[PDB]
RNA sequence: AGCUGUCAACCGAGCGUUGAUCCGAGGAUGUCCGAAUGGGGAAACCCGGCACGAGUGAUGUCGUGUCACCAGGCGCUGAAUAUAUAGGCGUCUGGGGGGAACGCGGGGAAGUGAAACAUCUCAGUACCCGUAGGAAGAGAAAACAAAAUGUGAUUCCGUGAGUAGUGGCGAGCGAAAGCGGAGGAUGGCUAAACCGUAUGCAUGUGAUACCGGGUAGGGGUUGUGUGUGCGGGGUUGUGG
RNA sequence: CGUAGACGGUGAGAGCCCGGUACGUGAAAACCCGACGUCUGUCUUGAUGGUGUUCCCGAGUAGCAGCGGGCCCGUGGAAUCUGCUGUGAAUCUGCCGGGACCACCCGGUAAGCCUGAAUACUUCCCAGUGACCGAUAGCGGAUUAGUACCGUGAGGGAAU
RNA sequence: AGCGAAAGCGAGUCUGAAUAGGGCGUAUCCACACAAGAGUGUGUGGUGUAGUGGUGUGUUCUGGACCCGAAGCGGAGUGAUCUACCCAUGGCCAGGGUGAAGCGCGGGUAAGACCGCGUGGAGGCCCGAACCCACUUAGGUUGAAGACUGAGGGGAUGAGCUGUGGGUAGGGGUGAAAGGCCAAUCAAACUCCGUGAUAGCUGGUUCUCCCCGAAAUGCAUUUAGGUGCAGCGUCGCAUG
RNA sequence: CGUGUAUGUGCGUCCAUGAUGAAUCAGCGGUACUAACCAUCCAAAACCA
RNA sequence: AAAACACAGGUCCGUGCGAAGUCGCAAGACGAUGUAUACGGACUGACGCCUGCCCGGUGCUGGAAGGUUAAGAGGACCCG
RNA sequence: UCGAUACGGUUUGUGUAGGAUAGGUGGGAGACUGUGAAGCUCACACGCCAGUGUGGGUGGAGUCGUUGUUGAAAUACCACUCUGAUCGUAUUGGGCCUCUAACCUCGGACCGUAUAUCCGGUUCAGGGACAGUGCCUGGUGGGUAGUUUAACUGGGGCGG
RNA sequence: GGGAGCUUGACUGCGAGACGGACAUGUCGAGCAGGGACGAAAGUCGGGACUAGUGAUCCGGCACCUCUGAGUGGAAGGGG
């Protein structure tokens, strides 16, 4: 759920920073959404995990 | 999202109108249903061609389907193809469903959609008469004989 | 010209001037286990299919090939179900595991220091994950510089400098430009505009079209949109 | 004797006893480095002006915003670089850098790719060296050594 | 070549309204003037300024940093063949007592309730071996044994005991709950690695002679058995 | 548990003995296209107060 | 080895169903091939007679008329 | 169903000199009428019940201008606008009801499939722009983690 | 010590020479100049008879200044 199946977009790693400046490890996960994508006009759908960026760019399509 | 309509949808516009909709509206409804196409270099021409083609190709009732069947089975058609040397009979590729549809029309026949042509099942790989089934409706299948001929 | 590895002799037998032992190179053979891969398993031991051959009166038995899984070409088939697709057959080509260090990209401590401690330090260290190559990474300016008529890809070494700075301005941390060297390739190829061609998807039966005039004929849909592939053209900063 | 007085060995300090040493010489085969061909590409019309509110010049990109990472730089007036999440441009009057930002000048031409040398390292193989150790030393291991032995196991681990 | 926060100026410069007074600087000395006895200063002349690069020694900085020693803290692995609990499948429990429900018969009644007599064989039932425990006591206490032996003691058809095979793993497991137990080690196992962890603490630190020779006070301190500076030692230079 | 050969009894594909069962033409009643018959319910347009 | 734990019995609270709870980053699993006469958690501890008063404090449950309150919106005015 | 702005239009202005509830300003000596005015009878809005705008019927040939006043004129007519009331065209936010198409279903059936309470696909039946999940943000947070919790002292603690 | 008149020295630039002393702190000071108060003048006045009424450094705020301004002019930021 943190890896896109089209572009390979993975999570980033970094730090959450407290007011007292305590640095704790955390992830920045990609916003990936389940999409029932198609392959040809009017065809069978297949569930894939696509990031919102790919959906916005039209790299996945629906019917 | 910028779209050109190919049908009349209420509260949006008429066939041929350019409209800007929300991405969810076009990507999940208008474009899947073929009510619109993405605005593009040729989209005005393509949208008008799509809508006019639809009205000609649409089938309505089982009675219209039986009329189409009884007309269509009364014909034998010619499909023109580019092919290897005659002993092989091999075609330099494959007859498409669009070829079968345009051949049926060119031979004074109905204007059917290409998804009704059961071409894969016909297994046309050589040249000669090959029967192809056209599924007008769930209960109405017509059989057509195609000559495949070297161009 | 002596040999039959050695601890390691002792016995018992033999080879070598018709070149032995020995030394170098290339082949042959190479049980079983091991990624281990016909199936199974407590690694090195249990049980098979198929093809060919051997052996039996026949069964049993014995050789020698071949049979995992996944990924990617090519062919056939195309469920629910119509288009189809998922999948299923067949076949070819690969991958799998190991290795002391060195590389690159990710993940990432604590003891400790701060004479306590959380920011900070230790340290992007230890360890871990993914992958290399004989090296790797980087590399051909959307660079520096400061009005000098400047330099001119990257990497690496020496300096600049324990400096500018940074820092519970604590403990500590710490450049770059510039200059001197190593190397020589201040190296190359592409995307678009615009021609040509093939072909996918829409149309069209009339204009169009057929390299372009001036034409003279002709041929008649060869057309007309738009996408993709393959050839020409184009590789640049004084902009090209 | 010496182009040989390296270093060993030989019954005690050996250039002349032995293996050697200086110096020369040698490869059927395989492998490696060349050169030369074949063979494969590629090219064969180039120079020269003009002209223009003409077209093109790498888009979910740049930019911007939020939260981070990393830069001498610990969020700081914080540029430059970079991840995730939103938003989202212009094709040269363009755009991006010259430490907030603006103007003016200067430099450069992002969102395509490839690229040898100078640099790092040594499991293993060959030739050598030491004001290095000489058997409680030197490798844990000069002796059946990762052996005996200890532990369920990871692992620990001698002595001669 | 210094002074200044700096622009900057320069044997001067900074502060300042000062040609005021100070600060810092103009190597060091000598002579002579001219002002001061408010500590001497200000001008002329002379004399001229010493650094830097090897290398020995002492101390110091970053590194294990003179040597030995924790309890503990991380990272990655190894362990349920002991023990805790669970899962699957087997086995075992001499002998002797007691007498629930139910059933049958006979009293009793209008029918019952109820009451005798049989039959029956219930139960975390009773006594007691195997077996499983470990209550009391004596012995053992460089043991026969890193938890045992003798004598008695408890449970002993059940929440029983036990074989085989299996499962749960460390801030985790399991626990009829004692912080119990998790391979003779558990208020966070074991092993390797970070690692030569860190100890204001304890111990240790190896041949000689010659000269000199302390302190145990003051001030400050997350300080009081630590440390900084001063005081007191020594070596060198200067001043006598 | 398998294997081969031999011998003897019955059981049979083709021959044949026994065995069943389904399409279709034609003579008849109640479903029932459809115009009507019978029983029953309602008022558009609506007459009257 | 007990007076501690467990126990049958009691009350409260949670849970309407891949429930609540628990293991896991997730998928998934146990709960349970169960369904409120069930399942989980808490305290009490056969049985008999009983279990009084306090909702100020701190939890839990429900409510939202006021006071206060994030990012996101807005973008006056001001400054270079 | 509200709420901001914009654009088409309409309502509505008690210094006093007064024909008098003086809009500031420009074109301003002529408008407004038979596509039917002066003068009334009613409906509607405001109200300082002074009186204004307006629809229909009726009436049938005017009110009018520097008119003198007045800082400021004509309610004769035309232009943008302002104290404020409003309606429709856009733009843009808040709440609420629905719809299906994203998304969701450990609901049914069917297929991949001989085997299959996995998984995937198809379809039907339900949820539904909610939920879930990114990013950003405020709470609850000994559930867990790293740590801190002074010294002097006639031993320490307590007291000081 | 008590009373009264005027006033702001409860100053700006400075400071020979000392006290005190681990260090950091602390303390006294004649006198020179500017611009002032009181006084006829001499003169006195850099808070209060004297010794307590206080807090290092860092970081940051505000006012002012002929300082700096990361290519240049500005600005931000930084100095005094
Ligand atoms: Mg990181
Ligand atoms: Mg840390
Ligand atoms: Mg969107
Ligand atoms: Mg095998
Ligand atoms: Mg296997
Ligand atoms: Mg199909
Ligand atoms: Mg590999
Ligand atoms: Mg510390
Ligand atoms: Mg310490
Ligand atoms: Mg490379
Ligand atoms: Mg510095
Ligand atoms: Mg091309
Ligand atoms: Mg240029
Ligand atoms: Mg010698
Ligand atoms: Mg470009
Ligand atoms: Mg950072
Ligand atoms: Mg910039
Ligand atoms: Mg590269
Ligand atoms: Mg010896
Ligand atoms: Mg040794
Ligand atoms: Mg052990
Ligand atoms: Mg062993
Ligand atoms: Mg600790
Ligand atoms: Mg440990
Ligand atoms: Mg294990
Ligand atoms: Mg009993
Ligand atoms: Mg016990
Ligand atoms: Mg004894
Ligand atoms: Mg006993
Ligand atoms: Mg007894
Ligand atoms: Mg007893
Ligand atoms: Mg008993
Ligand atoms: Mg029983
Ligand atoms: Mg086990
Ligand atoms: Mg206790
Ligand atoms: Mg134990
Ligand atoms: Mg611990
Ligand atoms: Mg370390
Ligand atoms: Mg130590
Ligand atoms: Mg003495
Ligand atoms: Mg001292
Ligand atoms: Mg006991
Ligand atoms: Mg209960
Ligand atoms: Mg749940
Ligand atoms: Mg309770
Ligand atoms: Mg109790
Ligand atoms: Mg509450
Ligand atoms: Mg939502
Ligand atoms: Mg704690
Ligand atoms: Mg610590
Ligand atoms: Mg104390
Ligand atoms: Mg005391
Ligand atoms: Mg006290
Ligand atoms: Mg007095
Ligand atoms: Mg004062
Ligand atoms: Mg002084
Ligand atoms: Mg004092
Ligand atoms: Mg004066
Ligand atoms: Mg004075
Ligand atoms: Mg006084
Ligand atoms: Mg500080
Ligand atoms: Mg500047
Ligand atoms: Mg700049
Ligand atoms: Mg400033
Ligand atoms: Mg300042
Ligand atoms: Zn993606």
């Amino acid at each position: 759920a943190a890896v896109c199946d089209i572009c390979g977009k993975g999570p980033g790693f970094g730090k959450s920073v407290s007011h007292s400046h305590r640095r704790t490890s955390r992830r920045w996960n990609p916003n990936i959404q389940p999409v029932r994508a198609v392959t040809r006009p009017g065809g069978n759908k297949q569930r894939i995990n696509a990031c919102t960026s790919c959906i916005k760019a039209g790299k996945v399509s629906r019917a | 999202m910028k779209l050109i309509l190919t049908a009349e949808v209420e509260h949006l516009g008429a066939a041929g109108d350019t409209v800007e909709v929300k991405d969810g509206y076009g990507r999940n409804y208008l474009l899947p249903r073929g009510l619109a196409i993405v605005a593009s270099r040729g989209a005005e021409r393509q949208a008008e061609e799509i809508r006019r083609a639809r009205e000609s190709k649409v089938i309505r009732d089982i009675e219209h389907a039986n009329e189409l069947k009884t007309a269509l089975e009364g014909l034998g058609d010619v499909t023109l193809s580019v092919n290897a040397a005659g002993d092989t009979g091999k075609l330099f590729g494959s007859v498409t469903a669009a070829d079968v549809v345009n051949a049926i029309k060119k031979a004074g026949g109905p204007n059917l959609d290409k998804r009704t042509v059961q071409l894969a099942k016909a297994h046309i790989k050589s040249v000669g008469t090959h029967p192809v089934t056209v599924k007008l409706h769930t209960g109405v299948e017509a059989k057509v004989s195609l000559n495949v001929v070297a161009q």
